[PDB]
RNA sequence: GCUUUACUGCAGGCUGUCGCUGAGGACUCUCACUCCGGGAGGAGGACACCGAUAGCCGGGCA
RNA sequence: ACUCGUACGGUCACUGAAUCCUGCCCAGUGCAGGUAUCUGAACACCUCGUACAAGAGGACGAAGGACCUGUCAACGGCGGG
RNA sequence: GCACGGAGGCGAAGAACCAUGGAUUUCCGAAUGAGAAUCUCUAACAAUUGCUUCGCGCAAUGAGGAACCCCGAGAACUGAAACAUCUCAGUAUCGGGAGGAACAGAAAACGCAAUGUGAUGUCGUUAGUAACCGCGAGUGAACGCGAUACAGCCCAAACC
């Protein structure tokens, strides 16, 4: 047959692309050789494209002028620490180790100095659980209980932009405009409605897949489609 | 470095270069390795010098075990060049062997035995 | 359209070529322009 | 007596033994951080290099060069084809990684002339060679009795044309009698059947 | 052209084995190699990646 | 490529605004998990064979399968007496 | 000049014409200072190399050529009265490269087994033989022999 489209997508062209030429920054904490003696004004808060959510530029002592993943809370004039001995307060980034246990965080590093990794996303955070001097336990926005180096620096607090989930598009061309943010290609044309030459489940005279949806892990691209190896499906049991 | 199994101070290594210099206005000596080698074999060597800036490690890596072997006493000297220019060379020179030294006996003696202590 | 120096040279050989052949030709060689173009009729390079 | 040159044979005749063993170890990490052609002044096994040509002297060239290991990289078929033309996975060229190496070494230097090659170990996932190649336009060689015939006209890119000794083996020439007849003079006046 | 539990194969994925690959049926370590870090250094570690091969799945493709 | 993205994400599918609802079936097929025992290739190992080799057999046994379990808003099914 | 016009001119200061050698030889073009649909902008071996007086100072490469030649990549239609091994075929086509011819070449050969031959191409033959093969269709040498032409040498190491 012909190449699926999430065959077509892997070969990164135009329509599948993130407009990247119209993302505004890459919100990396900053590189702090030690001490924490880096503090920064909150100079304005703008609209980050690639996320849906606010962004805060702030102002360094150094004279560094930078774009920060902002949580809830952070106004023009505040100012925010960076460093092992920053003070605990919403908006200031410093290595797990120094961040007291049950305090929720955002913008978590996976490995230590690589800028955050872990909920950056709309309102989200990540609970900071157990100490210790070998492994800090943190509880991932999905629940899952994440072990992570001590090291590992976050932004203390939740990520502004939250409930953005809670309002419904309502319209086909709310949809449109948001995904045109993002490296997505929208609408969605159904497998069970193209031709068989096009998709595992097209063809036949009324529309239905003509076989089980529940795809093996093993499967090829272009045939692992539908349900990818799932567990189980439905709501029952 | 994967030949040496120990470091000669700068002070013996001076020396050494000496007694070869006076060693080649004097009695006999061989450079390069190939001659120095065929000295150790045929057992006319008293003295043989090893640079250590060698590259690749190849060319001498046999000098010490093949020295030991044979009784031959060997001496490290830090650059190849001054090996060189000690034998008497416009070149440098990776081995080096005094073959019957020259008014100098007494020293290249003292010297083998320095290092021998040394290990 | 806008012509470079260069398009305009050759515009204006290709203008050149298309004159009649000369009439004493015709005597001499005692008895055509087979590369005769119209702007029109006909369709220039570049 | 043994040359000294004798020792660097016999110690590269089990490279994964002895200080070699070491000195290997330690060099390919330097080697694994240098690119695919690499210009060296002198042999690591200079008796070798004496053995194939080499020579202590002006237009005289040695290079390392590393390859990737294994099989061949090729594209599936995308048009019809028997079962047999279908093969991607276990099928291998025809040319051995020597030989690749000699090539991109001979394209680094486009003035220079392959006069021979050979082996300096491998990884898990690389090979090198190292290449000694002739300057042709110098003096120094053009006056050597023992070089000068790379000089000729016809001794021009002779890498591309499989006329090194790499080159000569891999085309079955190596053989005079039993073996060789679809070999010499060359594969393709054979037919290409070698 | 299309389909599939038609025939025969081919990609691909999973898995064992051999090489890369080191020291002291379960284990410690560091030195290759990998990853994080501007760097110091940190994490991991003879595994993983990669080469070779074996078994299974394999209209994704011929 | 997704991605200057990180689960309030984005990938793969099905249904197709709101409203009231969405029953029964896990035997077969699919997916996933588990698995005492059974089955399960090659290398190495052992026996026989060969002054060697081919080869025959053995022991060990990964995934997989047998077997067990979960799962239908998974393929689908919901009859005759 | 082709080219048989008109006008005018050149040639005994030996023109025309022909051979050999030299002069001139715009721009783009491998195209090489940078750029560009044959032009433009502000001293140029661009790029990769060797040597090196370490300065582009001295040099090399690049592109072309009817096919021929050498090294790589490598189909399918077709035949088998289907078709998968096989065939078509190492063909078509593609990548790289040399020359006037290429390539091969002085035995770790041959094995008419010998008290024998004696580098290598090629031609005739050996022969559709040996060998291969759903042992189907088909594929298919060699040694030798008769010819052509003949030619044999140089390193590495030992010892210096
Ligand atoms: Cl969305
Ligand atoms: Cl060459
Ligand atoms: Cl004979
Ligand atoms: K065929
Ligand atoms: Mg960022
Ligand atoms: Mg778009
Ligand atoms: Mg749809
Ligand atoms: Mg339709
Ligand atoms: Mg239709
Ligand atoms: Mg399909
Ligand atoms: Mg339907
Ligand atoms: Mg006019
Ligand atoms: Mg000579
Ligand atoms: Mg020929
Ligand atoms: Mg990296
Ligand atoms: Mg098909
Ligand atoms: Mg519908
Ligand atoms: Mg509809
Ligand atoms: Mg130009
Ligand atoms: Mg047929
Ligand atoms: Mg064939
Ligand atoms: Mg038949
Ligand atoms: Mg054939
Ligand atoms: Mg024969
Ligand atoms: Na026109
Ligand atoms: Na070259
Ligand atoms: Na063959
Ligand atoms: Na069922
Ligand atoms: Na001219
Ligand atoms: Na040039
Ligand atoms: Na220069
Ligand atoms: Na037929
Ligand atoms: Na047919
Ligand atoms: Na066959
Ligand atoms: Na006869
Ligand atoms: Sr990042
Ligand atoms: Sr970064
Ligand atoms: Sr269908
Ligand atoms: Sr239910
Ligand atoms: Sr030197
Ligand atoms: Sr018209
Ligand atoms: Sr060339
Ligand atoms: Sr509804
Ligand atoms: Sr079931
Ligand atoms: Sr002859």
């Amino acid at each position: 047959g012909r190449r699926i489209q999430g065959q077509r997508r892997g070969r990164g062209t135009s329509t599948f692309r993130a407009p990247s030429h119209r993302y505004k920054a890459d919100l990396e904490h900053r590189k702090v050789e030690d001490g924490d003696v880096i503090a920064g004004t909150v100079v304005d808060i703008e609209h980050d494209p690639a996320r849906s959510a606010p962004v805060a530029a702030v102002e360094f002592e150094d004279g560094d002028r930078r774009l920060i993943l902002a949580p809830e809370g952070v106004g023009v004039g505040d100012e925010l620490q960076v460093g092992v001995s920053a003070e605990i307060a919403p908006g200031n980034t410093l290595p797990l180790a120094e961040i007291p246990e049950g305090v929720p965080v955002c913008n978590v590093e996976s490995s230590p100095g690589d800028g955050g990794k872990f909920a950056r996303a709309s309102g989200v955070n990540a609970q900071l659980l157990t100490h210790d001097r070998n492994v800090a336990v943190v509880k991932l926005p999905s629940g899952e209980m994440k072990r992570l180096d001590p090291q590992c620096r976050a932004t203390i607090g939740v990520v502004a932009g939250g409930g953005r989930t809670d309002k419904p598009f309502v319209k086909a061309g709310n949809k449109h405009h948001k995904m045109k943010a993002r490296g997505t290609k929208w609408p969605n044309v159904r497998g069970v409605a193209m031709n068989a030459v096009d998709h595992p489940f097209g063809g036949g005279g009324r529309q239905h897949p003509g076989k089980p949806k529940s795809i093996s892990r093993n499967a090829p691209p272009g045939r692992k489609v539908g349900d990818i190896a799932s567990k189980r499906t439905g709501r029952g049991g | 470095p994967v030949y040496v199994d120990f470091d000669v101070p700068a002070d013996l290594e001076d020396d050494a270069l000496e007694a070869l210099e006076v060693a080649r206005d004097t009695g006999a000596v061989k450079k390069g390795t190939n001659e120095t080698t065929k000295s150790i074999e045929r057992g006319s060597a008293e003295l043989v010098f090893v640079a250590e800036d060698v590259q690749p490690e190849e060319i001498v890596m046999h000098i010490p075990e093949l020295a030991d072997e044979k009784g031959v006493p060997f001496i490290f000297v830090e650059q190849q060049d001054d090996l060189g220019h000690a034998a008497g060379l416009e070149v440098g020179s990776a081995a080096a062997a005094v073959t019957d030294a020259g008014e100098a006996d007494a020293d290249v003696e003292d010297i083998a035995d320095k290092v021998e202590e040394l290990r | 359209g806008k012509k470079s120096k260069a398009t305009k040279k050759r515009l204006a050989k290709l203008d050149n070529q298309n004159s009649r052949v000369p009439a004493w030709v015709m005597l001499k060689t005692d008895r055509r322009n087979h590369k005769r173009r119209h702007w029109r009729r006909n369709d220039t390079d570049e | 007596a043994r040359s000294a040159y004798s020792y660097i044979r016999d110690a590269w005749e089990n490279p994964g033994d002895g200080q070699l063993a070491e000195l290997q170890w330690q060099r390919q990490q330097e080697w694994r951080n240098e690119g695919a052609v690499e210009r060296i002044e002198r042999p690591t096994r200079l008796d070798k290099a004496r053995s194939q040509g080499y020579k202590a002297k002006q237009g005289v060239i040695v290079a390392r060069v590393s390859v990737r290991k294994g099989s061949a990289r090729k594209r599936r078929h995308k048009a019809g084809r028997r079962s047999k033309r279908q093969g991607v996975t276990r099928i291998t060229r025809r040319k051995d990684i020597q030989r690749v190496a000699e090539e991109r070494a001979s394209r680094t230097f486009p003035n220079l002339r392959v006069l021979n090659s050979y082996s300096v170990g491998q990884d898990g996932r690389q090979k090198w060679h190292e290449v000694i190649l002739i300057d042709p336009n110098h003096p120094a060689i053009q006056n050597d009795d023992d070089l000068s015939w790379i000089c000729a006209d016809d001794q021009a890119d002779r890498v591309f044309r499989g006329l090194t000794g790499a080159g000569r083996r891999n085309r079955g020439l190596s053989g005079k009698g039993k073996g060789s007849e679809k070999t010499r003079p060359s594969l393709r006046s054979n037919g290409g059947k070698a």
